[PDB]
RNA sequence: GGAACUAAUUCCGUAGGUGAACCUGCGGAAGGAUCAUUAAAGA
């Protein structure tokens, strides 16, 4: 909805003082899909193989 | 060839060109278009063309003293203004009836409209609304004058009717003050004489002079009888108490009449060309009068027994019988046209014009001698003239003339010269059939005649006809050396050539042949023209022969080969002639089109294929020295412009190999990223859309992309025309590659999986 | 997206993506190309 | 010619005929497929 908005007004303190405060938090939820992958590929592996 | 087109600026509908007081400026008008060209001394330029309506036709225009704004009538009844500093239309209006006579003062603020019905409406050349309008008399309105003072409470305008009645309207009273139909016929030019007299020029002969006055009395001062229609007239102050009325007439005799008596002090010209001047510009204070002449010409003559013309500027050539280079200098060429004279135009904005008139027919045929100085000329009328051709000086003289034959002289060509410049003889030919030959009559073909010429040694000579047939006879004598057979319809031109030694044929079928004297026989025969051929010049270098055609189109051919060269599509409707300059190859051409234009042959534009293809040579084995050692920037650059793909690609292969410790490349590969083109963001990601398909290609695609991403302006990329569709075949399959190196990172933690379950074990 | 045949008569580009311009061809990399054009189109 | 390299409708009478598998001019015949509208001095 915004992000023509958000990409012309990039690099603005105030937009990206929130943005940055996105990804230090948003950096934490990887470990999940460090997790599929290994819930995936296991359960793959073991009933066929 | 070089090409330059020629366009005439006074042509077509008839009008009144409108100048500035100041010699600079002048506005004439071309069919639908207006051309506006400055005067000044030494320089002869054209501001623009106002495209308008090519369908709509002018009807008259108007140009100030001050030349601010430019005021013109279009067939439709409406009025358009042009302003001259931002060459815009500032306004347009419908004038309803139209009105022919537009009259503007010195100042620019008041100028008056004369409609067709009668009724005379005044438009403020600065806004475009009506001041007031005037039902005037019920007839057409012949002229207007203004009378103004830089300040002053009292306007007056003067409006003349096709009968003789002039109303002096007066705009502040906003009343008709006065009536005087001492006049027989419609009042074609009024003058209002400075303090209060008024003149009228009169259609029928009369030129009445009158007393003006705010109040009710006025009367005739005097009637002056002129033997001539009085086109317009002025007061000039030159010649102080006894000023001297200016008058144009039917005859062209400008006359200057003494007020206090009707006798003439001094009259211009008479001129043996049949022409009136439909209307005098004169600017009066720089005592400079123009002339619009019926032959459309225009003519400086200064106020102060025979007027004497300064200059003489010839806004349009009608018709060009022929195209014949004359003088030493060569710069002038001699024009043919349907006039009974001889106009020479000068080679480089108006063109002034030399003109001669020696005999009343149109000139129909032209020839000059080609060691540099005679000129002679066929025409309509039976007599025939040889012409001094000095280059020193403007002397210019017509000694010779041929009593000859009771028809019009077809053509004039002189075999020879001798070495004092003397013509020996003179072949010519005619509408009937009787051809003859006076030194200083012969028969040919049962129909009229097409073209006579000559060979440099005197020896032979060939004419042409409608009925076919082409006529070798021997010069010297009163002998038959042969004939040619025929062609297919009708011999428009015939040419000999000094290398060759071949007579050329033109037809009036699509067909030029060539032929032998040797056995009276065609050489050569060509094709591929639409109509007729009309003319056939020699060319100087003798190989590449150019002919004309009536088509439109010109086309050039070399007799041993016998095939096309080149076609030169440039002139509008027709071709008739067709000149080429001796010394070097530049072919000329003359058309029943006013256009005309000057080309040139250019081995020069080999020269430029020539550093193109050596370019190319010189940069590949650049490019292999750089495709050997690396530098990869270069071998980027010289691949971008080249356009080897496969080339291109094994430096982006290596490129990113080299690159193995944001840069993406080469850091100076990545800058030479930076200057693409957008015609080269096209090509790269067009080259890249193609290495996205395959798996094998796939990541060396992927970071020329993200080059272009990181080192351009974004908005960029939706400007470039055709660059989106590019984008439509990338994405899916990135998106299809992205799963799939996905899944490969999925399969990847067997070897995390190898190590938890063996560490376990330790 | 199919990848096609470019419009110059300069480069021939294959079914692939791998472009090859007509001018950095070798004489015998232009025969096998013209070999190989000829095996298709005749089929 | 030699030897390299690079690039890729029917009929009648009559008259005439040299592009006459017959035709053409003049006059006849039908032994050849009549729809529609119709008072407007309707003074």
């Amino acid at each position: 909805a915004h992000g023509d908005v958000i990409h012309a007004n990039n690099k603005n303190q105030d937009i990206a003082s929130a943005l940055q405060n996105w990804e230090d938090v948003h950096k934490k939820e990887d470990r999940l899909d460090d997790l599929v992958k290994f819930c995936m590929g296991v359960a793959a592996f073991v009933t066929t193989a | 060839y070089k090409g330059i087109s020629l366009n005439p600026i006074y042509a077509g509908s008839s009008a009144v060109a409108t100048v500035s007081e100041n010699g600079k400026i002048l506005a004439t008008p071309v069919l639908d278009e207006i051309n506006i060209i400055d005067l000044t001394p030494g320089s002869r330029k054209i501001l623009h063309k106002i495209s308008n309506e090519d369908e709509q036709e002018i009807t008259a225009l108007k140009l100030t003293p001050d030349g601010q704004y430019l005021t013109y009538v279009s067939q439709a009844q409406l009025l358009k203004i042009f302003h001259l500093k931002t060459g815009k239309v500032v306004r347009s209006m419908k004038i309803s009836s139209p009105s022919y006579i537009l009259d503007a003062d010195s100042t620019s603020t008041l100028l008056a409209v004369g409609g067709t019905d009668g009724s005379i409406i005044v438009v403020d050349i600065e806004n475009g609304y009506i001041t007031h309008s005037f039902k005037g008399h019920g007839g057409t309105i012949s002229s207007l004058k203004f009378y103004g003072q830089l300040n002053s409470k009292i306007w007056l305008l003067a409006s003349g009717d096709t009968n003789g009645m002039v109303k002096v309207w007066d705009l502040v009273k906003r009343k008709c003050l006065h009536t005087l139909q001492e006049h027989t016929s419609a009042v074609r030019g009024l003058d209002i004489i400075e303090v209060l007299n008024l003149l009228s020029g009169g259609r029928d002969d009369i030129i009445n002079l009158w007393d003006f006055n705010m109040k009710k009395k006025c009367k005739l001062l005097k009637t002056l009888p002129v033997n001539q229609q009085v086109e317009s007239c002025g007061f000039l102050k030159d010649g102080d108490g006894k000023r001297i009325i200016y008058t144009a007439g039917g005859d062209a005799i400008f006359q200057l009449i003494d007020s206090e008596s009707g006798s003439v002090l001094k009259r211009t010209n008479k001129p043996i060309e049949e022409l009136f001047i439909i209307g005098v510009l004169p600017i009066l204070s720089n005592s400079q009068m123009f002339l619009v002449l019926s032959d459309q010409t225009l003519q400086l003559i200064n106020v102060e027994d025979t007027i004497q013309v300064t200059s003489s500027i010839a806004g349009n050539h009608g018709i060009i019988a022929d195209m014949r280079y004359v003088g030493p200098e060569l710069n002038k060429l001699a024009l043919a046209t349907n006039s009974p004279s001889l106009r020479i135009i000068p080679v480089p904005l108006p063109l002034d014009v030399e003109i001669y008139e020696g005999h009343e027919d149109l000139l129909n045929s032209l020839d000059a001698t080609e060691d540099g100085l005679w000129i002679a000329t066929a025409s309509k009328d039976n007599t025939a003239i040889v012409w001094r051709y000095n280059e020193n000086s403007c002397k210019f003289d017509i000694y010779a003339k041929y009593i000859g034959h009771s028809a019009a002289v077809t053509a004039v060509g002189l075999p020879n010269i001798v070495s004092k410049g003397y013509p020996e003889f003179l072949l010519t030919a005619s509408n009937d059939l009787t051809i003859k030959k006076w030194i200083i009559t012969r028969h040919a073909h049962e129909k009229d005649i097409n073209a006579l010429s000559v060979s440099p040694n005197d020896s032979i000579f060939a004419t042409a006809s409608y009925d076919k047939t082409c006529k070798i006879w021997n010069l010297e004598n009163g002998e038959l050396e042969a004939t040619l057979a025929n062609h297919k319809r009708g011999l428009w031109d015939v040419s000999f050539c000094q290398y060759d030694k071949l007579l050329a044929t033109s037809s009036g079928d699509k067909t030029v042949k060539i032929w032998s004297l040797d056995t009276f026989s065609v050489m050569k025969t060509l094709e591929g023209h639409t109509n007729a051929v009309q003319r056939c010049s020699f060319i100087n270098k003798q190989k590449q022969l150019i002919s004309c055609g009536a088509d439109g189109l010109i086309k050039i051919w070399d007799c041993s080969s016998g095939e096309c060269l080149k076609t030169l599509d440039g002139h509008n409707n027709r071709l008739w002639a067709l000149s080429t300059m001796n010394d070097g190859d530049m072919i000329v051409s003359a058309d029943a089109d006013g256009v005309f234009q000057f080309w040139k042959d250019c081995e020069q534009e080999i020269e430029e294929e020539q550093e193109k293809a050596k370019l190319q040579v010189e940069q590949e084995q650049s490019l292999q020295n750089y495709m050997s050692k690396g530098d990869w920037t270069n071998a980027f650059l010289l691949a971008m412009t080249l356009d080897h793909p496969m080339r291109l690609f094994n430096v982006l292969k290596r490129a990113l190999g080299e690159s193995r410790s944001e840069v993406i490349f080469n850091e100076e590969l990545d800058q030479a990223i930076s200057i693409l083109n957008d015609e080269q963001l096209i090509l790269l990601m067009k080259r890249c859309r193609d290495w996205n398909t395959n798996a094998k290609t796939h990541t060396i695609a992927q970071r020329t992309i993200r080059c272009i991403l990181m080192h351009h302006n974004i908005a960029k990329l939706s400007e470039i025309p055709g660059m989106v569709k590019i984008v439509d075949a990338i994405i899916p399959y990135t998106q299809r590659h992205f799963t799939r190196v996905d899944n490969l990172v999925e399969q990847s933690y067997i070897l995390d999986y190898a190590l938890v379950e063996m560490d376990k074990l330790f | 997206y199919n990848v096609g045949k470019a419009e110059k008569d300069g480069e021939i580009r294959l079914k692939n993506g791998v472009a090859m311009s007509k001018e950095e061809l070798t004489r015998e990399d232009k025969n096998r190309l013209r070999r190989a054009l000829k095996r298709k189109r005749s089929k």
